[PDB]
RNA sequence: UCGAAGGUGGGAUCGGCGAUUGGGACGAAGUCGUAACAAGGUAGCCGUACCGGAAGGUGCGGCUGGAUC
RNA sequence: ACUGCAGGGGAGACUGGAAUUCCUGGUGUAGCGGUGGAAUGCGCAGAUAUCAGGAGGAACACCGGUGGCGAAGGCGGGUCUCUGGGCAGUAACUGACGCUGAGGAGCGAAAGCGUGGGGAGCGAACAGGAUUAGAUACCCUGGUAGUCCACGCCGUAAACG
RNA sequence: CAGCUUGUUGGUGGGGUGACGGCCUACCAAGGCGACGACGGGUAGCCGGCCUGAGAGGGUGUCCGGCCACACUGGGACUGA
RNA sequence: CUCGAUGUCGGCUCGUCGCAUCCUGGGGCUGGAGCAGGUCCCAAGGGUUGGGCUGUUCGCCCAUUAAAGCGGCACGCGAGC
RNA sequence: AAAUUCCUUGUCGGGUAAGUUCCGACCUGCACGAAUGGCGUAACGACUUCUCAACUGUCUCAACCAUAGACUCGGCGAAAUUGCACUACGAGUAAAGAUGCUCGUUACGCGCGGCAGGACGAAAAGACCCCGGGACCUUCACUACAACUUGGUAUUGAUGUGCAUCUAACCUCGAACCCUGAAUCGGGUUUAGGGACAGUGCCUGGCGGGUAGUUUAACUGGGGCGGU
RNA sequence: GCCAGGCCAGUCCGCCCAGGGUGAGUCGGGACCUAAGGCGAGGCCGACAGGCGUAGUCGAUGGACAACGGGUUGAUAUUCCCGUACCCGUGUGUGGGCGAGCGAAGGGGUGACGCAGGAAGGUAGCCGUACCAGUCAGUGGUAACACUGGGGCAAGCCGGUAGGGAGAGCGAUAGGCAAAUCCGUCGCUCACUAAUCCUGAGAGGUGACGCAUAGCCGGUUGAGGCGAAUUCGGUGAUCCUCUGCUGCCAAGAAAAGCCUCUAGCGAGCACACACACGGCCCGUACCCCAAACCGACACAGGUGGUCAGGUAGAGCAUACCAAGGCGUACGAGAUAACUAUGGUUAAGGAACUCGGCAAAAUGCCCCCGUAACUUCGGGAGAAGGGGGACCGGAAUAUCGUGAACACCCUUGCGGUGGGAGCGGGAUCCGGUCGCAGAAACCAGUGAGGAGCGACUGUUUACUAAAAACACAGGUCCGUGCGAAGUCGCAAGACGAUGUAUACGGACUGACGCCUGCCCGGUGCUGGAAGGUUAAGAGG
RNA sequence: GCGGAGUGAUCUACCCAUGGCCAGGGUGAAGCGCGGGUAAGACCGCGUGGAGGCCCGAACCCACUUAGGUUGAAGACUGAG
RNA sequence: GCUGUGAAUCCGCCGGGACCACCCGGUAAGCCUAAAUACUCCUCGAUGACCGAUAGCGGAUUAGUACCGUGAGGGAAUGGU
């Protein structure tokens, strides 16, 4: 699924690309597309709050249904599998039998033209969105919501999946692809299956310019900065940074999760 | 940047950056306009 | 026109020497161990991998050209 | 060709239980572990032990054999799907179409290599303990690669009857 | 030493030779050799014979005799059967 | 002395001066037979090479030469490079 | 023997007539070494470095030509600088390098084109150095503070046995509805959760070059180092 | 006008003075639309100041939107005038038709979009040419189609070519906030191998019985008046078909507008033609690789976009020219040194020098040929060679491009052949000339060995372009989601309309082989048995 | 130099939205076809195709070297590369 | 002033410089209140052992003008027959 360019040039020596073999209809569905402009990592203040962003290809936002709440019982047909610049997963254009047009994250094994069910009575097939109550323990799921009706937020990048670990009383315990065991409410809904495009992590971008196309801007190491710019800066030759590694803002490496965050009650075991 | 000087005139940008309405939109700007009236500047 | 010799050039190929370096063989009554031959003192060998001054050690699989019931 | 026959022959998917390890809790207290003897180590912050639940990986006890199958290497938890070979019988068919095979091609234990997963237990390297004159070992305590999976590469074994 | 061959393989019309012949030439087609070893590298004059051996073989090619090649090294014509 | 500035090494260019003389010139002594030298004295008129290495000065080396002198002049000379 | 080797032009070999540079090694590594990566590496380099061919005025060693200036004439017409001035040289002397002082020597007055030795020429109140001040930078200098974090207490309640449960405070960027005509804002209502927790106030410990203000002596045959 | 200014002078002038001059329904903007962003009713947040932001409203560099050709002034012209158009709106008549018709809330569709690359059909332009009109240049020749000039014309409208675009209906309808006959989804019949409809470059007609033009007669050489021919080829776009087609991954605005639906409005309407009218505001002069802009200057600098012909050329290089500009503002002399910019140089050829710095050299097209090494792509234009001009012949169809008179067939911008003239390229053979055939201008030096950095890139504007930075790749750490991190006192925002194959931070820096030992110190992570301890409580 | 309050991104740094521009040569990736090869493939040869922080090279953007300028034509330029 | 806790209504409460007793003084947690005080952009009227055009206002004069700066800002010179 990954096609490697030949070393016809130093920028393509080890480079690779997705063969896009799963994609049909290289254009997006017009009614389902909304505009999107780059921010350069700038917030409302106009200042860089996320470094290393900017440039990058112009993009259009497709609306993905991370809810799948309002069409329980009405069936959908996977009309198309299509590129989406906004995520690493591919997207699936579903035609609902009531005539509604929808985009969803494309799981493994939802080739064009097959049927997706939603609701408590849905079959346990890749792409079917059900409550965790009706999803049995042990199956691989994705696009699972943290709160009932809040929309999918968990395991929705390419190749990601939760497995449902168990359901004791009213909370489903589940292993998050970070390896973290978390409990969510059983009425949180998830779509059955791994997220597709699982092989895109193997893409070797060949050159700097390609990451510039994807919108990443050059990152400068703190150790080649001056002391005024970075705690690691300074030194006559090259140094290791004259101190324990810290961020550009002097923050030491270490746990940054709020130790008294309210979600600790649902987090069962932190990642390894 | 060879040969290009610092002041490249553009009257619309002059007005939108230093203009009367820009001045009047903030207290500092109104303070400046009143200070220039008080000094007696012809141009405000 | 063809033409030997000659000239120019880049290759091919066969040799010599070469600071330095590597192993081999044969030598002596040298130094360090004792790896194999007995269950050789941890059975030994084969391939492979890693490690160790050195023989060697260990892992994985295999063999009996070893054992045990 | 037809009728039968035996089989761990192969591949894929799903799946079962014992056991080890770890986690959560219950009990419970000062040992546990290990050895030729110890120590390193684990525990007293609650270990070992014991009960319940759970996670995960690997291998499939009893059947099991001296046996069966496969060209060899090798092959067994179960089920399903696909699939190769072999043996017997009838004499229906072809009518020497056979044998071998330089080169060549494919398959080829284990180790190893690449990428991506996985990682219980074991365990090269490594580290400590012990033994010892020394101990780069054998023994102990840990333990990384690896062992497992997918796909390639390697193409070697006392690949032996 | 696994790819060697372009006048190379063949044909036509010519030329040329004592004579056939790519021997040479114009044109046309794209063939010829090779694992039975092409092409290449090394070595070598070959033979009846001589030495040895029971023979088959092995070594060798000196006297004699036969054949070939050469004549300081390399290239070319002349006369003349 | 100079900090309200006296530009630092080497090279180049141009020099100029001293003699403690490298050559050429004149001599004494010699452990000067001759050829060559050694040493000292007098002598500054002229001459006193081109390269390799090094930023170099210096130095070593190559090839020469009658000889390949030593020093000063803001370690002469950047309002000359 | 290195972008690292002081000794050092180490030693051996190669390249040159001759090689402190270069290449290959030796290992005696002043002071290499594995992601401040180690060792290699095809391709790439207006990088650094060494060699060869070609080529040439780079050079031996210069010559000539044209043009723009320079020069002359006419027109216009600045500048830095400037204590003066009918501003020699030698040997001296002197704040120790003299146009200006001494003793001599030399020199008719004035222009023009050139040169650049001096006027310690001009230019910038020396960047070096030291002293005083400052700035910024660093940190296990000092003292603070932000941020982060701890507990008490208020917000903050009920029931049982700190623990658990509850819901009503409070919280929700979960959902629906309404203001709303246009609203991914906001607010309200309902619901679904969380929940006396969290957050916040006051008090409090910690941490804190993230930030800030500062200090960091003097003597000294310059300062530093050493010593005092 | 000339006393300042203009680097001199000045009668001149972008200087001084006065007067004059800029004409739009269609051009560029507004009255239309929105992007980024700005402001922002209420609002949320914040001691105050204020921050942010919803509705909304602005905001072109983009979307939509109706005009062309010629003439004229001293100065404006797609603006004035002429000729011919097109767009929006208004009123009045006539004719016949329908009692439908309008629907702009909202829905839906469209609008609507990247990069790269052609090909084909064309066109502009250009080069010739039929034809037309002028000229006879006292030089050796040259009286005609030799030479010189011409060999033109739009928007609009009509017809509709090549090429492209499409299945057509019927029914249901859980979706598009209400509705929908629209859209979406689903289902069924016909045909498909076909016809039909739409769009439709170019070409044709009309515009044009007009305009323009070479030129001619007379002419303060002003202004006039007249005014020919305009055909057929070649070549050929940076333009059109083409918002197409193909390929690719990095996956490529919005809104209005337009169409359609229904909600709604509706007793009157739609439509045609004729006439008569209304079309607003702002800009419009002049300068624009500049003497009028940014550089204090009439300053060797900078300044976005459009057009941009000929010959040679691959070319928008270059050389010389066209159209069109200009000689641009100190001059005149003069063989000084010297400086600068160029040029040439015997013999030698790096001996120069820190260093081949600079210069020289190489240089083009085609054909041969091309090493170590390699990551199999490269290295490579490796290196190293050969040919190159003109003339003639091959050469009537040599060849390949484009495709006319006159013959044949489903009647057409149609087809079969046919080959004229017009261009292109290559070869071979012969000859000719020079010192030289790449002709001038233009236009790679090459090879070998190290170090560093893999590479393209980036950097100290104004002494450093590198070995520095970045980079793809690697690893570690953080982060379970208004995440972590960051900006903010907060609200809020970015992160991200992302969700661990993700995001942030750190170090390393393609790729290959690898990455050993140490957890003592200091950090970080986890643990909580005990010691220590603040406020609080206590008293 | 320190503080308070303001002014500046018409230069420059980065980013955002929306436009524009890049003569002419060259190389020849994927893919796609045909053929060979075997049973089928691998794979190979031809075409086609036109990729690439690809090559040469104008505009354009830079600023490596060098000479000139250095009271400049210019407070950073010019010539040649 | 903020945080916590949190009264009492005269046989109360507050002050008298920790605090206690006595004594003295006063009635917090509501508001309003002239005059004497401060100031002069501006209007009149005077004044000066004040200035007299480089002074006096920056400004006798185009004066916050010209000019400089993107901007905030800076900011002249010039009188006499
Ligand atoms: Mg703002
Ligand atoms: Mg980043
Ligand atoms: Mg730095
Ligand atoms: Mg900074
Ligand atoms: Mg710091
Ligand atoms: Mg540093
Ligand atoms: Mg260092
Ligand atoms: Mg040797
Ligand atoms: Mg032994
Ligand atoms: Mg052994
Ligand atoms: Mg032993
Ligand atoms: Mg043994
Ligand atoms: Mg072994
Ligand atoms: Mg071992
Ligand atoms: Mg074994
Ligand atoms: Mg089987
Ligand atoms: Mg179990
Ligand atoms: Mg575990
Ligand atoms: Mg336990
Ligand atoms: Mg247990
Ligand atoms: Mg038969
Ligand atoms: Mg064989
Ligand atoms: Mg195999
Ligand atoms: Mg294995
Ligand atoms: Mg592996
Ligand atoms: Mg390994
Ligand atoms: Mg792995
Ligand atoms: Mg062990
Ligand atoms: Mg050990
Ligand atoms: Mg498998
Ligand atoms: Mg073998
Ligand atoms: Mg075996
Ligand atoms: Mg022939
Ligand atoms: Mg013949
Ligand atoms: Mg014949
Ligand atoms: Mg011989
Ligand atoms: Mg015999
Ligand atoms: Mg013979
Ligand atoms: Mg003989
Ligand atoms: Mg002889
Ligand atoms: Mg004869
Ligand atoms: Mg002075
Ligand atoms: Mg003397
Ligand atoms: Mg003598
Ligand atoms: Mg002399
Ligand atoms: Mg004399
Ligand atoms: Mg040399
Ligand atoms: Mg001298
Ligand atoms: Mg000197
Ligand atoms: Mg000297
Ligand atoms: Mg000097
Ligand atoms: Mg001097
Ligand atoms: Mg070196
Ligand atoms: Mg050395
Ligand atoms: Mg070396
Ligand atoms: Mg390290
Ligand atoms: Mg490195
Ligand atoms: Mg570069
Ligand atoms: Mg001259
Ligand atoms: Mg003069
Ligand atoms: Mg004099
Ligand atoms: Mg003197
Ligand atoms: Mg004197
Ligand atoms: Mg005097
Ligand atoms: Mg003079
Ligand atoms: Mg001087
Ligand atoms: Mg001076
Ligand atoms: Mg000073
Ligand atoms: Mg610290
Ligand atoms: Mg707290
Ligand atoms: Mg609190
Ligand atoms: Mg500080
Ligand atoms: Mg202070
Ligand atoms: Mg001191
Ligand atoms: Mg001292
Ligand atoms: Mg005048
Ligand atoms: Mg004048
Ligand atoms: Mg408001
Ligand atoms: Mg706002
Ligand atoms: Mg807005
Ligand atoms: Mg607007
Ligand atoms: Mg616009
Ligand atoms: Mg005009
Ligand atoms: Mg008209
Ligand atoms: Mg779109
Ligand atoms: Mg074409
Ligand atoms: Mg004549
Ligand atoms: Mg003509
Ligand atoms: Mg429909
Ligand atoms: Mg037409
Ligand atoms: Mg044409
Ligand atoms: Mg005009
Ligand atoms: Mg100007
Ligand atoms: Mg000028
Ligand atoms: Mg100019
Ligand atoms: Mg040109
Ligand atoms: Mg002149
Ligand atoms: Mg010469
Ligand atoms: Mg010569
Ligand atoms: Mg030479
Ligand atoms: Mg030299
Ligand atoms: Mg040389
Ligand atoms: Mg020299
Ligand atoms: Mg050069
Ligand atoms: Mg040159
Ligand atoms: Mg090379
Ligand atoms: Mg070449
Ligand atoms: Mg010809
Ligand atoms: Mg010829
Ligand atoms: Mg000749
Ligand atoms: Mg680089
Ligand atoms: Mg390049
Ligand atoms: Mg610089
Ligand atoms: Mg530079
Ligand atoms: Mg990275
Ligand atoms: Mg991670
Ligand atoms: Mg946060
Ligand atoms: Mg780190
Ligand atoms: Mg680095
Ligand atoms: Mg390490
Ligand atoms: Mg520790
Ligand atoms: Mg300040
Ligand atoms: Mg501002
Ligand atoms: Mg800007
Ligand atoms: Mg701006
Ligand atoms: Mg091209
Ligand atoms: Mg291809
Ligand atoms: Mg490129
Ligand atoms: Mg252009
Ligand atoms: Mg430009
Ligand atoms: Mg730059
Ligand atoms: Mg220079
Ligand atoms: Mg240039
Ligand atoms: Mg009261
Ligand atoms: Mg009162
Ligand atoms: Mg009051
Ligand atoms: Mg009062
Ligand atoms: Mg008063
Ligand atoms: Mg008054
Ligand atoms: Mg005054
Ligand atoms: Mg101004």
């Amino acid at each position: 699924a990954i096609r490697k360019y030949k070393p016809t040039t130093p920028g393509r020596r080890g480079a690779s690309v997705s063969d896009f073999a799963e994609i049909t209809r290289s254009t997006p569905e017009k009614s389902l597309v909304r505009p999107l402009h780059g921010r350069g990592g700038r917030n409302a203040h106009g200042r860089i709050t996320t470094r290393h962003k900017g440039g990058g290809h112009k993009r259009a936002y497709r609306m993905i249904d991370f809810r799948r709440n309002d069409k329980d019982g009405v069936n959908a047909k996977v009309a198309h599998i299509e590129y989406d610049p906004n995520r690493t997963a591919r997207i699936a254009l579903l035609h609902y039998l009531d005539g509604e047009k929808r985009y969803i994250i494309a799981p493994n094994g939802l080739s064009q033209g097959d049927v997706v069910e939603s609701g408590a009575n849905a079959d346990i097939k890749p792409g079917n969105n059900l409550p965790l109550r009706n999803i049995p323990a042990g199956t691989l799921i994705h696009a699972v919501e943290l709160r009932p009706g809040g929309g999918a937020k968990l395991a929705r990048s390419a190749g990601s999946s939760i497995q449902l670990l168990g359901k004791e009383a009213s909370y489903a315990s589940l292993r998050m692809p970070s390896g973290e065991i978390r409990r969510v409410d059983v009425r949180c809904r998830a779509t059955v299956g791994e997220v597709g495009n699982a092989e895109q992590a193997n893409i070797n971008w060949g050159k700097a310019g390609r990451m510039r196309w994807k919108g990443k801007r050059p990152s400068v190491r703190g150790v080649v900065m001056n002391p005024v710019d970075h705690p690691h800066g300074g030194g006559e030759g090259k140094t290791s940074g004259g101190r324990h590694p810290v961020s550009p803002w002097g923050k030491p490496e270490g746990r940054t999760r709020n130790a008294n965050k309210s979600s600790n009650k649902f987090i069962v075991r932190r990642r390894r | 940047t060879k040969g290009k000087r610092t002041f490249q005139p553009n009257n619309r940008r002059r007005a939108r950056v230093h203009g009367f309405r820009l001045r009047m939109r903030t207290r500092a700007g109104r303070s400046i306009v009143s200070s220039r009236r008080r000094k007696g500047r012809r141009t405000l």
